[PDB]
């Protein structure tokens, strides 16, 4: 299952 | 930037036996960037039904793909894998050798 | 799972006393919680975060300590001010296995009331000149601890107390108003029984 | 034994077209179980292992929405990086990302990872302490500061030590027949005369699982690494792997060399000698 | 800094009617959300979106559709409005730091079976007690608005033609006097001297948000459209 938080560079 | 040339391996899924259906594989790895051309050949001729794995990479970030097709080896048919990558000025051809 | 439970009902607190609003939760993965605040006709806004070590992050003298063991994230403040009256939401942030989302509690209304130093309670009857027999009753300048009655008879209405501020110099005045279309019964008894 | 779950993301800018390419694949150990391809028609996370097919619609809907958010994020990342490194929009560039967890034989968390590369170079990585970031240059420092202000490591920990591990266990159980097996290598040796004075001895390992294996050549019991040709372990296509190691030896001295094979599926390591 | 706007701010609809709520945001945020709040409690997620042109169901999908035509705009659509959808709707936006969401001002939607009960307020201004004036040297004027349906109103005080805030206290919530009738009251308190001055003009104004022009209305009575109703008085000796 993928992580559900989406940090950007 | 970084450019790594592909390592190319052409081989069968199972030990080859003439007249017996098998899978012909060409495994390309250790390359970067990911854009690559891979064809499987039968007597210098481009094989049409060739599938490939989903793009993935190893711990060191180098990419790998498995290209493959069902085939029935015979005594006289020659098979090979032809590859082109930005690091190659000309398409590299590697012949299948069941006796490696 | 994945839920929040907050203090239910209105929380009334006299200015100067500590704020304590409860928030507990059930979380599948390691918890991340937030307090949001909404002042009356305003938009909700983030107040504090459960981050930055152990179970103590924060904002404006508000603070909250996260105690994972009892799954608590209570909102606290040392000395309530009248300006703190608002709706306070506790929210659980779920983004480990599911798509980032805030799960909000029901929210707890906080009403901070003034300490009336020198109460001078009194009930007045006011008239509407544009209407012949229309009148109204005004209860004002009473202590913040007494209870204003809720109407018990039809056609009769009494408001919840409100606080009014005259700038002249601190004249915090509690008030309640009553009215009706009942033929005749007077301001004398309407505001009875705390 | 031990297990791992990994997601691998690749995003490539394409100036020649109207959109970048994004490919995401998930693995349990050496078995791929899902994929997403920004260029494919489905626009959904797809199954690629039998045991993931038992997951319900909620699963496929959730993985699809999450992976689409990954895709969008990495699309923007291309632009961001191009700006950090003051590069033109005319060139193709690559952003790679991997995250996941390792568990030991007791299925308890051992290690977690979350790292990126740009154009094949380490860009940023989560350190072994799971709390700090390694950022090689000023660009990555900028990313690091953004992440610190949003407590990314702490949130990531919740995923790595919680979600990742719990789902990995779920998967191991559901695909037990596949994932919790051990196929020991079938081995043999080939011999080829290269010249009138030298011969090639090649030691083969076939049909094994999982991929990890060690092939080493010895001469008179001495490790012969510095002269060994070792190919990359390769997929057979049927869920097993293959590998060989070769040494070039003086003709007549074949029997002085031994190939040693180590694999989990192997009770004791094998020693092979040309005869 | 980050701001989020919504429109309309108020809406009166009928069961079966189509309602569209709009939200606009120039923060360069890819994430937007629609929530509903009920009787001053809760904040339940209906639908959300993580990029332009995509939409996802929240916790309480049913009866609503959403549209994300561009990064800036996010619409909530009720195709067949029901009484159950009467609520206050809040839109919000965020960047990737999605636990910090920026909220719009909210939209108060009331769905009714029929529009015939929609009615503007009757506004009355009650003059201060001479007892209060003489004993405390203060004059509390009381504004009482009654007879209005939907409770989409705002009350303001005007003194000598200028809106005042000091000395004013109005009820936070309208009071339901009937099933189809609200009331709202407010106090304006000034000094005896100020009330005793004939020059000073006191005015209570109630803004009633009602039906729009597109709403249909009988030939019988005046259409209950958005409008201001006031009551006033002047100081006396």
């Amino acid at each position: 299952a993928l992580w559900g938080f989406f940090p950007v560079l | 930037m970084i450019q790594r040339t592909p390592k190319i391996q052409v081989y069968s899924r199972h030990p080859a036996e003439n007249g017996k259906s098998n899978f012909l594989n060409c495994y390309v790895s250790g390359f970067h960037p990911s854009d690559i051309e891979v064809d499987l050949l039968k007597n210098g001729e481009r094989i049409e039904k060739v599938e490939h794995s989903d793009l993935s990479f190893s711990k060191d970030w180098s990419f790998y793909l498995l290209y493959y097709t069902e085939f029935t080896p015979t005594e006289k048919d020659e098979y090979a894998c032809r590859v082109n990558h930005v690091t190659l000025s000309q398409p590299k051809i590697v012949k299948w050798d069941r006796d490696m | 799972m994945d839920s929040v439970t907050q203090t239910e009902g209105l929380v009334t607190l006299t200015e100067g006393l500590p704020v304590m609003l409860n928030c507990t939760y059930q979380s599948t993965y390691s918890p991340f919680l937030f307090w949001y605040v909404q002042h009356l006709n305003e938009a909700p806004k983030l107040l504090l975060k459960s981050f930055t070590d152990n179970k103590r992050p924060e904002h404006q003298g508000f603070h909250a300590t996260l105690h994972k063991s009892s799954s608590s994230f209570h909102l606290q403040k040392s000395s309530a001010q009248l300006s703190d009256s608002a709706l306070y939401y506790c929210a659980l942030f779920l983004a480990s296995s599911s798509f980032s989302k805030l799960v909000f509690g029901q929210g707890t209304s906080l009403s901070v009331v003034p300490n009336i130093q020198n109460p001078e309670p009194a009930v007045y009857q006011l008239k509407d000149p544009r209407s012949q027999d229309s009148t109204l009753c005004l209860f004002t300048d009473f202590d913040s601890q007494i209870n204003v009655p809720k109407t018990m008879e039809s056609g009769t209405f009494i408001t919840d107390k409100t606080v009014l501020d005259m700038k002249a110099m601190d004249s915090k005045s509690n008030g309640a108003i009553a009215w009706s279309n009942q033929t005749s019964f007077t301001c004398q008894d309407i505001f009875k029984e705390t | 034994g031990s297990h791992s779950m990994r997601y691998f993301f690749t995003s490539v800018s394409r100036p020649g077209r109207g959109e970048p390419r994004f490919i995401a694949v998930g693995y349990v150990d050496d078995t791929q179980f899902v994929r997403f391809d920004s260029d494919a028609a489905s626009q959904r996370m797809e199954p690629r292992a039998p045991w993931i097919e038992q997951e319900g619609p909620e699963y496929w809907d959730g993985e699809t929405r999450k992976v689409k958010a990954h895709s969008q994020t990495h699309r923007v990342d291309l632009g961001t990086l191009r700006g950090y490194y003051n590069q033109s929009e005319a060139g193709s560039h690559t952003v790679q990302r991997m995250y996941g967890c390792d568990v030991g034989s007791d299925w308890r968390f051992l290690r977690g990872y979350h790292q990126y590369a740009y154009d094949g170079k380490d860009y940023i990585a989560l350190k072994e302490d799971l709390r700090s970031w390694t950022a090689a240059d000023m660009a990555a420092q900028t990313t690091k500061h953004k992440w610190e202000a949003a407590h990314v490591a702490e949130q990531l920990r919740a995923y790595l030590e919680g979600t990742c591990v719990e789902w990995l266990r779920r998967y191991l159980e559901n695909g037990k027949e596949t994932l919790q097996r051990t196929d020991a290598p079938k081995t043999h040796m080939t011999h080829h005369a290269v010249s009138d004075h030298e011969a090639t001895l090649r030691c083969w390992a076939l049909s094994f699982y999982p991929a990890e294996i060690t092939l080493t050549w010895q001469r008179d019991g001495e490790d012969q690494t510095q002269d060994t040709e070792l190919v990359e372990t390769r997929p057979a296509g049927d869920g097993t792997f293959q590998k060989w190691a070769a040494v070039v030896v003086p003709s007549g001295q074949e029997q002085r060399y031994t190939c040693h094979v180590q694999h989990e599926g192997l009770p004791k390591p094998l020693t092979l000698r040309w005869e | 800094e980050a701001a989020v706007t919504q429109s309309p701010r108020s809406k009166v609809a009928v069961t079966g009617g189509k309602v569209t709520l709009s939200c606009h945001q120039t923060n360069n945020h890819d994430y937007m959300y629609w929530y509903r709040q009920d009787t001053g409690h809760g904040l339940r997620l209906i639908h959300y979106s993580y990029v332009a042109d995509s939409t996802e169901k929240g916790d309480i999908p049913d009866g609503y559709k959403a549209s994300r035509p561009s990064q800036e705009n996010f619409s909530l659509i009720l195709e067949l409005a029901s009484l159950s959808q009467t609520a206050v709707y809040f839109c919000a936006s965020s960047d990737w730091v999605s636990y910090e969401q920026y909220f719009g001002p909210g939209t108060r939607l009331t769905v009714l079976e029929d529009l015939r009960n929609v009615t503007p307020p009757k506004v009355s201004l009650f003059e201060p007690s001479k007892a209060e004036i003489a004993n405390k040297q203060k004059a509390t004027l009381v504004c009482l608005a009654r007879g209005f349906f939907p409770d989409h109103v705002e009350l303001s005080w005007w003194v000598n033609g200028k809106e005042v805030h000091s000395g004013v206290s109005t009820d936070p919530q309208a009071y339901k006097e009937s099933n189809y009738s609200y009331a709202l009251s407010s106090r304006l308190r000034v000094s005896a001297t100020f009330w005793h001055n004939p020059r000073n003009h006191f005015r209570c104004q109630v803004q009633f948000h009602g039906l729009s022009e597109e709403d249909k209305w009988p030939e019988g009575s005046p259409k209950p459209v958005t409008q201001n109703i006031s009551a006033e008085a002047w100081g006396r000796a």
